[PDB]
């Protein structure tokens, strides 16, 4: 007997273990691509944050 | 998404974090020689990884009384690496350049670099002063290689040509407070669309302060400037022994 908006909106007794990953099939070492020259500004891939 | 680049080409890598953009000069990419242009029969060897990288050459000091420096291509090539004996052991070449000049300081140094591309590059005498002396500079000088030569006169850039009219060719300004990186993308400049590496020089790279440096006491005083330097696109071409100059 729910009645109230607080208690209709509410994620309480929300079970369900959210994940933010999915294990994939990897049988096999990833596999190379093809790579040429990039000469580019904006994308910088080897600057991170650790 | 325009300050940070990374400059990628064979085994090499630049990361940059304070770039302005970069520049290809006159509007054309570096390229291969066509069927139509091209007129000698033998088969060009492309090696396309093992001299298209960055070359890191030698490191210049910026102090208060600087005056200027210039480096001719491809003579600083020329004994580094597998593009330089391919060129002595062969007779013919063509590439383009990625030039990447770095200059690193705080927020609280200042000063401007000109960094530009001069094609054809000719060198003049100050004929003993008096102007009477049909005088010649030397090989020394002419052709200085990887650790460059400093100029005596850079109003008149050495050749009686004003440094102020020199942004007409391809520039970019080195700004402390704004950059501290210049990337200019040369194309092949001849009028033929082969030549030898070792007699004939396509291009200067001047570097000039227009701007002074200027420090605090406290601060560092060593502020260095370091070429770096790919080609692109080169081709090789006539095969026989290996000749130095």
């Amino acid at each position: 007997g729910d009645r109230v908006a607080d208690v209709i909106e509410s994620s309480i007794g929300d079970s369900v273990s959210r994940a933010l990953t999915q294990a994939l099939p990897a049988p096999t070492g990833q596999n190379t691509q093809v790579s040429s020259h990039r000469l580019d500004t904006g994308e910088v891939p080897a600057l991170q944050a650790a | 998404s325009d300050r940070v680049a990374q400059l990628t080409i064979g085994n090499s890598t630049i990361t940059t974090q304070e770039a302005a953009n970069i520049i290809v000069g006159y509007g054309e990419w570096p390229s291969y020689c066509s069927d139509d242009d091209a007129t000698a029969v033998d088969k060009p060897t492309r090696p396309d990884v093992s001299v298209n990288r960055f070359y890191t050459l030698d490191t210049k000091l910026w102090e208060k009384s600087s005056k200027g420096w210039y480096w001719k291509f491809p003579d600083v090539l020329t004994e580094t690496g597998v593009f330089g004996q391919n060129a002595q052991f062969h007779y013919l070449y063509r590439s383009g350049f990625c030039i990447h000049v770095q200059c690193n300081a705080s927020k609280f140094h200042q000063g401007a670099l000109l960094v530009a591309i001069l094609p054809e590059y000719v060198i003049g005498t100050v004929a003993g002063g008096t102007g009477t002396e049909d005088s010649h500079p030397p090989y020394k000088q002419t052709q200085p290689g990887a650790d460059g030569f400093e100029l005596q006169h850079p109003y008149v850039l050495d050749a009686g040509i004003p440094i102020s009219q020199l942004t007409v060719c391809h520039h970019q300004r080195i700004n402390l407070r704004t950059n501290n990186c210049a990337t200019i993308i040369v194309p092949y400049m001849n009028t033929l669309p082969f030549d030898s590496a070792l007699n004939h020089c396509n291009f200067g790279l001047l570097v000039v302060p227009i701007s002074p440096l200027d420090f605090d006491q406290g601060a560092t005083p060593v502020i260095p400037i370091t070429i770096t330097l790919a080609p692109m696109c080169s081709e090789f071409a006539g095969l026989r022994q290996a000749v130095t100059q």
